[PDB]
RNA sequence: GAAGACAUUGUCAGGUGGGGAGUUUGGCUGGGGCGGCACAUCUGUUAAACGAUAACGCAGAUGUCCUAAGGGGGGCUCAUG
RNA sequence: AAAUAUGUAAGAAGUCCUUGUUACUUAAUUGAACGUGGACAUUUGAAUGAAGAGCUUUUAGUGGGCCAUUUUUGGUAAGC
RNA sequence: CACGGACCAAGGAGUCUAACGUCUAUGCGAGUGUUUGGGUGUAAAACCCAUACGCGUAAUGAAAGUGAACGUAGGUUGGGGCCUCGCAAGAGGUGCACAAUCGACCGAUCCUGAUGUCUUCGGAUGGAUUUGAGUAAGAGCAUAGCUGUUGGGACCCGAAAG
RNA sequence: UUGACCUCAAAUCAGGUAGGAGUACCCGCUGAACUUAAGCAUAUCAAUAAGCGGAGGAAAAGAAACCAACCGGGAUUGCCUUAGUAACGGCGAGUGAAGCGGCAAAAGCUCAAAUUUGAAAUCUGGUACCUUCGGUGCCCGAGUUGUAAUUUGGAGAGGGCAACUUUGGGGCCGUUCCUUGUCUAUGUUCCUUGGAACAGGACGUCAUAGAGGGUGAGAAUCCCGUGUGGCGAGGAGUGCGGUUCUUUGUAAAGUGCCUUCGAAGAGUCGAGUUGUUUGGGAAUGCAGCUCUAAGUGGGUGGUAAAUUCCAUCUAAAGCUAA
């Protein structure tokens, strides 16, 4: 980002010939893969959904994405996490139920 | 070196420092701090006003090292111009050959004053500095310059 | 208790302290088996200096922002930018940071530069009989000090613009303070209407 | 065979609980239990012509009360015979 | 309103003359808080006296008290 | 007519540290601290050096953070020393440290509000019986010891207990 | 019905191992009260006494679901320092650290996740023989529910291109290592008292040998040793110094170029209560009950949570000399 050379301000600190960093593999720990991908589909129709699943998939079809996703933090915790949860929630919904 | 000590200066005379008529009692107020908010509450009202209690706001994870103000001043300042030259750049003290100075690279972040100095136009690359203090360094001649 | 006004002490000695106090009757005793550490390392070692080479690098934080001091590795980038590779680098006697990288310039060069040299220092043999001995350094840090590399020059001229350093950064010191509140009223001019 | 998703069992909350623990369980005080407060206070005195000045000394008050009985001015003079 | 006990007062940080500042204050540079310079040496302002006058530092021990004088509370009275 | 004490000999009672306050002593002297470690050693001594970090010089705020010259570092009185004049006495001037004291300097706070303002930042000046463990041309660092310390068995002995 | 698989096993079974002591010191846990507060329940005591489980010369610790918020630093440890401060507490008595700085000390790495797929290529046990901490002629079983090999976050595999580079290891005796085996200058001349000479006084000598003791009193000089190196012993051992035997070898491996890929650890994570521990305070760790996630996603960012990236490691799998 280089800084503003000053003390304080936008940027605290001296700006000197910075570099852009080599790689990082670190960053990237969760990639998509078609080997984890392909796999975790046969996963959403040999388990299918699950009891707390099926029952926040129609909990949306029911008071909507408040009921159902004010549930998932108790029947989770983060609410990053318990969002990232109704997502493949809706994905099962069109992509099963539909054609 | 229990010669010199009044130890020997008193041993046979019974009580042996303390008294007879009240003497010493192991823990008599008490032990470690004697009742504060008590009867000992006379002690710290005149020699100690101000110690129970809390203050401010609190600071959690406040390193010294994050509120580090290493402040100096003009009386002086002249301490981090190294002497070899220090002469050379105050009586024949010019422009063009003005003193860079590095106070980071020396450990004095900030920059204030005191006593004025001799009028010598130097460059001084500071952190941080006072108002009223940049005020006396352009009208001799020195100048500031931010780093970090 | 108290007796009279004195000075308000928070001693720590109320324990089994007195069962794990060590007075180190063992000092310079211990600073002794130092020398003959590396004294008995080297006498199987044969001409090896016992220590590689540690990096030069500036110290983080607010105080210690002005200091570069001897770092730990040299990452792939500059084990490569040495003419090999980190497995090379090691099996030689040069340090490699596995988890540290190279984030500014300016100590690239100095430790580089740094790099070439302790390269023309290592005398290295081949492992048929032969291997020709030379001497040996019982050093490598104090060999190639590392006293500020590059801070600045003694002589300069004087550069009077008009910026106060004073008001640049009490305005700058608004810039840092009104960024987001200055930003919140950026996307309520942002949709009138 | 009986009992059967209620008990059993894992876990909380709820209740009971001197059965069990731990601890205090004011002090002053003509010893002290008791009464009293001579406890933070304060009316005049005790106090011996400054002040300071004991006691479970003495004849007592204190925990509230008042948007006016207060503030300020104006007019007026009260008890009483 | 006695006696007996009590606080203050007896000078160079003072008094006599001049009159400079103030956003003070005065009808008022008027007055006052305050200075400049001018006159007076220890009869410089009653007695008498000082291991020196003054003053900070610093810590122990005592924080159960008891007799005598006159004044005096209680109390029968007390070596209470 | 309170108490221990038959009688004699030797153990036996304000000790040390960890960090400090008092008084003073000494090195250096706005520096200091070598001794954590590294070089050397007849060898645990002594000797040497470093980068450190500490403390101090810088404080005032609850913190953001801000952060000590009207003035010869100053107005007024008393002052040691020096000085000059004087037979002496003193007249008089220059009056460290220090004691009393008026303004002032900086912070925080209470105020006012010139400047320009990415339009709420920024905040000189004139101010307030405000204000503080400061400035008013550094005195600390480092050590030994003396009285007191408080954490410890803590002046020596002992409780019922737990 | 025959050879069987799948499961429980099974007898003084082959060849082996696991149980106590010790608790100066490590890791767990457990679990105090006195005292302190002038009493005392808070807390302190103390995340300590006793109790209990399993090692070593060191041990745990250690390669990042670190630290910071810097030009960022770069395994943790120990130490001065931080700082008796931030921080906790009738915010009463008290309790109380960590990054980095200085430093000594220094080390790296390896398993699952892949098609060996042109051939289980990896090994136990046991047996004639042999040049043995073992092996070859030979055979079963282990074993294809995954062994070799493969690669692993710092990366790395398949396809090809067109090149270069690194040696593998025993005998022989020395050095390096532990204990070491042993020789090792100097006198016993005299006087004075003396039981006795190590004594009062001398007189010589050694002094890389005045440590110290002993010997019939103060012994440098009589005995051993000491100081000083030498000549041998028992073994350790290819670190080093190399020589002889083995070219073992159409043996493997590291480094450079483009493309495609790039699997990276779960009743765990976190959350919600109890309470324990606490500097860690609207969760510091930890155990339990319950819940129960993901893949440019996730743990951290020391005032709770909502919200866009940023910074920052890649947990949940493992050993590791100071």
């Amino acid at each position: 980002t280089v800084k503003t050379g000053i003390a304080i301000g936008l940027n605290k600190g001296k700006k000197v010939t910075s570099m852009t960093p080599a790689p990082k593999i670190s960053y990237k720990k969760g990639a998509a893969s078609n080997r984890t991908k392909f796999v975790r589909s046969l996963v959403r129709e040999i388990a299918g959904l699950s009891p707390y699943e099926r029952r926040l998939i129609d909990l949306i079809r029911n008071s909507g994405e408040k009921r159902a996703r004010k549930v998932a933090k108790k029947r989770l915790g983060s609410f990053t996490r318990a969002k990232a949860k109704v997502e493949e929630m809706n994905n099962i919904i069109a992509a099963s139920r539909r054609h | 070196p229990s010669r010199f000590t009044k130890t020997r200066k008193h041993r046979g005379h019974v009580s042996a420092g303390k008294g007879r008529i009240g003497k010493h009692r192991k823990h008599p107020g008490g032990r470690g701090m004697a009742g504060g908010q008590h009867h000992h509450r006379i002690n710290m009202d005149k020699y100690h006003p101000g110690y129970f209690g809390k203050v401010g706001m609190r600071y959690f994870h406040k390193q010294q090292a994050h509120f580090w103000k290493p402040v100096l001043n003009l009386d002086k300042l002249w301490t981090l111009i190294p002497e070899d030259k220090r002469d050379q750049y105050l009586k024949s003290a010019s422009k063009e050959t003005a003193p860079v100075i590095d106070t980071l690279a020396a450990g004095y972040g900030k920059i204030l004053g005191k006593g004025r100095i001799p009028n010598v136009p130097v460059i001084v690359k500071a952190r941080f500095v006072s108002k009223l203090a940049e005020e006396k360094i352009r009208a001799a001649g020195g100048v500031v310059e931010l780093i970090a | 208790a108290i007796s009279k006004n004195l000075p308000i002490l928070k001693n720590h000695f109320r324990k089994h302290w007195q069962e794990r106090v060590k007075v180190h009757f063992d000092q310079a005793g211990k600073k002794v088996s130092r020398r003959n550490a590396r004294a008995t390392r080297a006498a199987k070692i044969a001409p090896r200096p016992l220590d590689l080479l540690r990096p030069v690098v500036r110290a983080p934080t607010v105080k210690y922002n002005r200091k570069v001091r001897a770092g730990r590795g040299f990452t792939l980038a500059e084990v490569k930018a040495a003419g090999l590779t980190a497995a090379y680098a090691r099996t030689i006697g040069i340090a490699v940071d596995h988890r540290r990288q190279n984030r500014n310039q300016e100590i690239f060069d100095a430790n580089v530069q740094r790099l070439k040299e302790y390269q023309s220092k290592i005398i290295v043999f081949p492992r048929n009989g032969k291997a020709p001995e030379a001497e040996q350094v019982l050093s490598a840090a104090a060999t190639f000090p590392i006293a500020q590399p590059a801070t600045d020059v003694e002589a300069r001229a004087v550069q009077d613009n008009g910026e106060s350093a004073f008001r640049t950064l009490r305005l700058a010191r608004s810039e840092k303070k009104f960024r987001g509140i200055r930003e919140k009223r950026a996307r309520e001019k942002a949709e009138a209407e």
